[PDB]
């Protein structure tokens, strides 16, 4: 016999039975589910469900407080892989599931971990002790490994693949902590889980290969290995995506973000054509309308044709106005180029084509002041250079291309545009908050500058990086699909970003922003050697994502 | 939620917080918003469900007449514009949901 | 219900136990049992007796759930069992052939099909025929990722289609269906995240909301609203990738910004006030590119208007921009306008529109009155990539730009109408300076903005390459489902679409359109359907 150091793919190890797994739960599951016809793909002789294949991996600190959760998993066809290749090719699936759990440790270590199987009608959250439901107790020092069965305990009579309804919950926890006696440098230990069908799984219904459901697809195949080292670009400025740069403390970005569900935070469908409007009052300062800057000013609400929201037209800059008077250019803010053009079936204006700086003052015309929230606010706009022209007509409005640049006077290290203390806030949002050690993060990118033409990547001065929120192929994903049951509320979906010396795992979760593990520093990450990009799963906020950098 | 304790001794109203001593019917009917909550945790008014102070910036203020000894105070705001509630701007936490009496002169009103 | 075997099982089954026991073989299993559909192809009344029609090779990919199932199996061995369905009518005639090739056999124009073992499929009947393909193979088992030689099943004219009718239809649809055999099996069980080099396919590039949504052309960034076709042909090079990983020109697919450095500025009359402001370059000076050196990044593709005077010049390319010294230079202030870019000759004397990229000259005149003009020998351009079109009156003047104005480098294919299929062109609605409010309303017709493919498609193109995704000679074929009506789109391999609206110049209105959905590569002797409500 092998002497226990050594196993192989059929052994299932010790088996531990905690009090769900009964000769009638498996009686019931196997007479009930015959209304879907004959079963299929049951064969005990095929390779695909007499061997166990691999699932996960995860990690066992010291620093990990009893009752922490360490891995979760719904009863699904996508915990094991053969299953998840065929269940695109069926509509239905009855049965239960078997865990093996290999501990990568050594004889010398403490500690217990603890696991159990959950009702379907419990929610599982913050205040769920899983040390109170019949459980099973693992040593650290294991060296065979321990086989979990967890059966279908469910209310219905199958489970539709587009609908399985209420289904248990496998958890695992620490019981006691981990312990080394010598200390220093080593910490932690991994634990890696295989599957295997249990005896009484099968499948039902034929239906066609990859058939639409009512339900949602795994939100894994929009961001690819091109969306990063290519194309794709930001939100507020069509840009390639250069670099990684996480905020302390958190932010709100709100013009053209969209959530999980379908929805979006007001104004700007996510297009960068232009921007249009027809009402808003035009008037210049001095006695004289030669070499002036143009004073345009609307009240939010004055938007009809927006088709979205009355509160702001199409495409809008989401920046507030930083006030300036005299020759003199502003710092950074939001500059584009545009003329003006009346109103009544008007031509634009000839002799006033410039670059207008945008924004939300108040108390215009007088005290111009900068904003914070939109609502009960007024958009506005004024030149920065000199025009020959100026129209004093209540009835006029806008043409600004949607491409921006920054405007700085002197350009030699000025600040990331723009912070989150100048990003403006509709009614109604959800604002980020720094769960863990994990902080919000914003894509970097390049964007051009008034003050220098060439503002290319090297030297002749050190770049200046514009931020934007979510990717414009992520957003454009988010736009039409509904994600409400492809990522429950509480976790969120993380990716594996694999560097030429490293490895970092990023999160998108239900509010549509982006976690990274870098706690509390500000140093740009330069995206130049990244290769591939391979999906995880859905992983609970309190976990914390590597930050394995070379 | 209904229990001997709450209609007896303990339990207040949710516009006056005073003490329940009765129960008035209303054979005509009425509707309710502000401080009122459903059967599927949700509001349609704009308050949290807590007495507490009422706090509002950003309005105009004025007296009428010219003399500035024993003169009305006055002040207003618009509906729409009160960030200060995550739950909704139409009136400021704490605001009543009674239409406003017009008084002037002295009088009190009813 | 009986299952048909094949006659070399026995010996199918022992030989492929090199590769271990046998998975995946349960008799009542339903997605065995079923025929399911497959493929679809054309009968036409041009077709000569012995052309060939339809033509599969052995492999677990003519099947929906075969092909699902070998996700995760490094090898398959066994056959094949096919049906045919003819749409038909009770006044059509003629017959086909369908026989198994074994390996080592040409298939081409000199096989005769009536000669094998064959079966008769006529143009009128009703029940389908059924056909099987055993798996005559010289190895032991067929390998995923390397398989050997394979039969191939080949579908030929035995008599020709007759229509006595007269004109309107001469085409039949024949509808192809599959479930295998009593003696498939797969073996050895593999990670599905394993080797996933699979049959790359050009169909997951033109989804839905591409066409009935978001999604812009490769000359602005507005929203496509409608196909127009013309017939003659065209070339176009700017953003236009075709199936290989290269393209023929300048201009990354991003509206970003045009950027240059270099090039002489000018301005005429005598007074520096109220004058049109002239900046002009000469090809090959691109060095800050990095694809290539004819022209900044952004530029436009359009040839130059002759106008003078202080009448706005029809059409063209306008962008609000401005001009910037050298020298780690900042933009002057006083001169910001809209200015209007293309490709000219004999600056600044005679200028004249030009047809090819070389020997020309890149330009750049203001359309509006700008107070101040410079005349400094450094000098460069900071625009907008997205613009609008000038126009004199808001009217409605024509599609933008025409065939013959589209300005092409040396060594660029030109699209030309193959049979009835015509070249089609995708059309957008954008603003001018006539009329700002261009609402999709009343008060005439509105400006259309023309380009050559969806920006979104060159994206998703420009990652991955398509060289045998598609075989020469064909187009990989969309069908686009209307309200009361349908049509079929095509893309050649060099990067073009077309249509089979014949000589025809009517837009065509993408409001009532539905869905999308991929057919495959089809012939471009075969017209593509043109069955709309009108």
């Amino acid at each position: 016999s092998v002497p226990g150091t050594t196993t192989d793919g059929m052994d299932p190890g010790v088996v531990a039975t905690t009090s769900v797994v009964t000769a009638e739960n498996s009686s019931a599951s196997v007479a009930t589910a015959g209304i879907g016809g004959p079963p299929q793909q049951v064969d005990q002789q095929e390779t695909w469900r007499t061997n166990f294949y691999y699932n996960d991996v995860f990690t066992w600190s010291v620093a990990d407080a009893p009752g922490s959760i360490l891995y979760t998993v719904q009863h699904s066809p996508q915990n094991n892989p053969f299953t998840a290749v065929l269940s695109q090719m069926y509509a239905g699936w009855a049965g239960g599931m078997q865990f093996r759990f290999i501990v990568a440790g050594s004889g010398v270590f403490g500690g217990r971990l603890v696991a159990a199987v959950i009702p379907p009608g419990i929610e599982i959250g913050p205040g769920l002790e899983v040390r109170q439901f019949p459980h099973v107790v693992i040593d650290a020092r294991s060296l065979e490994p321990v086989t979990i069965t967890m059966p279908d305990l469910r209310p219905n009579m199958y489970h539709p693949t587009g609908d399985p309804g209420l289904v248990p919950t496998l958890v695992l926890s620490v019981y006691n902590n981990l312990i080394n006696p010598f200390g220093g440098s080593t910490s932690a230990i991994q634990v890696t889980v295989e599957t295997r069908p249990s005896e009484d799984f099968e499948f039902v219904m034929i239906r066609a290969p990859s058939s639409k459901t009512v339900d949602s697809i795994s939100p894994a195949g929009l961001l690819t290995t091109p969306v990063l080292t290519g194309v794709g670009n930001d939100n507020r400025w069509n840009g390639q995506i250069v670099g990684l740069q996480p905020v302390p403390g958190g932010f709100s970005t709100c013009n053209r973000h969209w959530n999980l569900n379908g929805s979006t935070y007001g104004w700007s469908s996510p297009r960068f054509a232009d921007i249009d409007h027809r009402r808003g009052s035009a008037s210049y300062p001095g006695n004289n309308a030669t070499n002036v800057l143009q004073f345009w000013y609307a009240n939010a609400g004055s938007a009809i044709d927006n088709p979205i929201s009355q509160v702001a037209p199409d495409g809008f800059p989401d920046m507030s106005f930083v006030p300036f008077n005299g020759p003199g250019i502003p710092a950074a803010g939001w500059v584009g180029f545009g003329a003006i053009w009346n109103s009544n079936s008007g031509a634009p204006n000839v002799t006033t084509v410039q670059a207008y700086e945008l924004g939300f003052a108040t108390g215009a015309p007088g005290n111009l002041q900068p904003t914070t929230n939109t609502s009960g606010s007024q958009t506005v706009a004024k030149s920065i250079y000199a025009v020959v022209t100026g129209t004093a007509q209540n009835p006029a409005g806008l043409f600004v291309m949607a491409s921006g640049v920054i405007s700085t006077p002197s350009a030699n290290a000025i600040t990331y545009t723009p912070q989150p203390d100048r990003i403006v806030t509709t009614p109604g949002t959800p604002a980020a908050a720094p769960v863990g050690k994990n902080t919000p993060i914003m894509f970097a990118s390049v964007v051009r500058r008034t003050g220098d033409v060439n503002a290319t990547a090297g030297s002749a001065n050190g770049t200046q990086y514009g931020t934007g929120s979510q990717p414009l192929p992520v957003t454009i994903g988010l736009s039409l699909n509904n994600y409400s049951s492809a990522l429950m509320p509480g976790q969120f979906f993380v990716w594996q970003l694999t560097f030429a010396s490293g490895f970092m795992e990023i999160g998108l979760s239900v509010d549509g922003y982006f976690y990274a593990g870098t706690g509390a520093s500000t140093t740009l990450i330069d995206l130049t050697e990244l290769i591939d990009v391979r999906p995880v799963g859905p992983r609970p906020s309190k976990s914390t994502l590597v930050f394995n950098l070379g | 939620l209904l229990t001997t304790p709450v209609l007896t001794g303990v339990g207040n109203d949710n516009r006056w917080n005073g003490q329940i001593v009765g129960l008035q019917p209303v054979p005509g009917g009425f509707s309710t918003c502000n401080r009122h909550w459903n059967l599927n945790g949700s509001t349609y008014g704009w308050s949290s469900p807590r007495f507490a102070d009422i706090d509002h910036r950003r309005g105009s203020a004025s007296y009428p007449g010219n003399n500035a000894t024993n003169v009305l105070q006055f002040w207003y705001a618009n509906a729409g514009s009160a960030i200060d509630n995550p739950i909704s701007q139409v009136a400021p936490d704490g605001f009543p949901d009674m239409s406003f009496v017009p008084f002037n002169g002295p009088g009190i009103p009813a």
